[PDB]
RNA sequence: ACUGCAGGGGAGACUGGAAUUCCUGGUGUAGCGGUGGAAUGCGCAGAUAUCAGGAGGAACACCGGUGGCGAAGGCGGGUCUCUGGGCAGUAACUGACGCUGAGGAGCGAAAGCGUGGGGAGCGAACAGGAUUAGAUACCCUGGUAGUCCACGCCGUAAACGGUGGGUACUAGGUGUGGGUUUCCUUCCUUGGGAUCCGUGCCGUAGCUAACGCAUUAAGUACCCCGCCUGGGGAGUACGGCCGCAAGGCUAAAACUCAAAGGAAUUGACGGGGGCCCGCACAAGCGGCGGAGCAUGUGGAUUAAUUCGAUGCAACGCGAAGAA
């Protein structure tokens, strides 16, 4: 029964999935849906047709608590970072600013080990 | 093969039927030269088909392939430990000869005496959307349809 | 000595922000995580995600470079305190006070060890999952010591420029870091010329087995120290010294082999790279492998089954004629 115009949509595109929320400028999520609930699993979800997808199910769900517009907050060193946009725009919703907010550390924590694949 | 594509041969139109498509039918039906006897199966079992519709049966041939033609097939490649397929857009002059292969390759195991009758039911169910080559259309698809995550990978 | 100048040289104390993780609440619902592909695992008892506050530890994005500094090891978030060395100019001062240095003494990455703190993340040992003939490994989820701090010990590294320290001389060309100074000097250009000390690149004479070195020598010379004398046995044994221990330093012989080696050359090869081709694959059509029979072979049998052919490139082959 919420009921708010104006939205915040946060993306995050890791090397194995996608997660599409969609909040308030305040922070409250509202919905959230991602590439696992979209119908994947395994490899398949890294996948950029499983990106267009998440953005499809999160859209249409916050459609109906009344979100018209949403600013878009990406993340994460995916390959399902620009088809998940699009696929916003294609959805009824108005995209507004596009940002990038990926965490960059000042050399803090240690990274872990190589892969010797 | 290596050095580029190879011309592709031209078929002349058919003197009972003024269309390259019953040409092309009879050259699926040909086996071990005996193209008299393919041609007296393709002109019969479509003498057959104006005998339960009246149609014109060049226009029930074209209603038959039309639901017949194949729009994505799906093509395999072997990417690391795990092969799997790949769809890609079917080229209309592959979309003709993909589906006469199916009208004349599920018609030599469906249940009828003579080769012009069998023949003349699978036009008839494929121009109806009915039988057993328009069964593998929506085979074709589904298997096309279930593997868009991988059509980023088109060789 | 005086005046200048550059610097992540060291030590102590205080201190700043991003990020990781956890905790406490808000919203929200079924997945998240992970891989070549999965699974163990986390979650549905409210996870991942998103916002706000709080706790703690460790490393310091951009500047950052081909660069600076230090005897080497090594050294960078900011600030204050204390402190070592270097370079240029003036030529005020002492008047050979220099160089090297057996033994010796100090410093000395990382791992490790002792007592006490701290412990975010990472992670030997460990455990489970997957892979596989096996997998005590690679890959994945976890995860203890340790990594961090204080005070001691260890004293080894491919501790490397695989090149000991000082000095003198021997064509240059061209970058960059720290000075001083002359000419169009106010034409500003922070360009050009000269000189002193770093640091690289390419090059002549000369040297070298060759690769290469080449004013930062591996060139031409002189002074001092270390070290080598075929490969294994072996930096091992015994003895000694040091060490809390792990172990370090000094260091053999018997025996055994006729070699072990260094650079370059031609080829072959690679689950190295580039380009290119073939019914090689793909896209198709028809077969073989199953059945009866013909023909050749292996084997077996026989008085004899004459002999030859035996991956491709032997097997309807010599045999285009065995009653
Ligand atoms: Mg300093
Ligand atoms: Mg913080
Ligand atoms: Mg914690
Ligand atoms: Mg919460
Ligand atoms: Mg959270
Ligand atoms: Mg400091
Ligand atoms: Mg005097
Ligand atoms: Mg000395
Ligand atoms: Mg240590
Ligand atoms: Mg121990
Ligand atoms: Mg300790
Ligand atoms: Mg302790
Ligand atoms: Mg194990
Ligand atoms: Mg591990
Ligand atoms: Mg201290
Ligand atoms: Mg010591
Ligand atoms: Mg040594
Ligand atoms: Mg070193
Ligand atoms: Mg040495
Ligand atoms: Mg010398
Ligand atoms: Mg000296
Ligand atoms: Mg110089
Ligand atoms: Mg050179
Ligand atoms: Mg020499
Ligand atoms: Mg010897
Ligand atoms: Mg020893
Ligand atoms: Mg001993
Ligand atoms: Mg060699
Ligand atoms: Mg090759
Ligand atoms: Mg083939
Ligand atoms: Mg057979
Ligand atoms: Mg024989
Ligand atoms: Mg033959």
């Amino acid at each position: 029964k919420k009921n708010v115009p104006h939205g915040a949509a946060h993306i995050k595109s890791t090397f194995n999935n996608t997660i599409v929320t969609i909040t308030d400028p305040q922070g409250n999520v509202i919905a959230w849906a991602s590439s696992g609930h979209v119908g994947f699993k395994g490899s398949r979800k890294s996948t950029p047709f499983a990106a267009q997808l998440a953005a499809e199910n999160a859209a249409r769900k916050a459609q109906d608590h009344g979100v018209r517009k949403v600013d878009v907050f990406v993340k994460g060193p995916g390959s399902g970072r620009e088809t998940a946009i699009r696929s916003l725009q294609a959805a009824g919703l108005e995209v507004g600013a596009i940002s990038d907010v990926t965490p960059q550390p000042h050399n803090g924590v240690r990274p872990p080990k190589r892969r010797r694949v | 093969p290596r050095k580029g594509p190879a011309p592709k041969r031209p078929l002349v139109n058919d003197p009972v039927y003024g269309s390259q498509l019953v040409t092309q039918l009879v050259n699926k039906v040909l086996l071990k030269g005996k193209k008299s006897l393919a041609e007296r199966i393709v002109y019969g079992a479509l003498e057959q088909a104006r005998d339960k519709t009246g149609t014109d049966p060049v226009i029930t041939l074209k209603r038959a392939l039309d639901n017949v033609k194949p729009a994505l097939e799906v093509r395999s490649r072997r990417v690391g430990g795990a092969t799997y397929q790949v769809p890609v857009e079917v080229r209309p002059d592959r979309s003709t000869t993909l589906a006469l292969r199916w009208l004349v390759g599920y018609s030599r195991q469906r249940r009828e005496k003579t080769m012009i009758e069998r023949l003349a039911n699978e036009i008839l169910d494929a121009s109806n959307g009915l039988g057993a080559s328009v069964k593998r259309r929506e085979d074709t698809h589904k298997m096309a349809e279930a593997n868009r995550a991988f059509a980023h990978y088109r060789w």
